[PDB]
């Protein structure tokens, strides 16, 4: 298969005919969410994606 | 000239209201400027893949 921009959304299995979708595997950039170090060091860590 | 002329000026500003929602409900090329950002941005991503 192909996407709008030239990806390979989706590919048939050449053993079986069947249709398979091909999610990418999924990631995300990690970010801290802290006050000051001069206030504590108690960090939350928010995942995107 | 208000205080003596002041319904004939509700119904202008309502005739009016009706005439933007109709020239919105007739048209959607109002948002023309809207639709080019965000076809820019779609255009750029789609140039970078």
């Amino acid at each position: 298969g192909r996407d709008i921009a030239d990806t390979t959304d989706a590919v048939r299995d050449p053993q079986t005919l069947e249709i398979l979708d091909i999610t990418p595997c999924s990631f995300g950039g990690v970010s801290v969410i802290t006050p000051g170090t001069n206030t504590s060091n108690e960090v939350a860590v928010l995942y995107q994606d | 000239v208000l205080y003596e002329n002041q319904k004939l000026i509700a119904n202008q500003f309502n005739s009016a209201i009706g005439k933007i929602q109709d020239s919105l409900s007739s048209t959607a090329s109002a948002l023309g400027k809207l639709q080019d950002v965000v076809n820019q941005n779609a255009q750029a991503l789609n140039t970078l893949v």
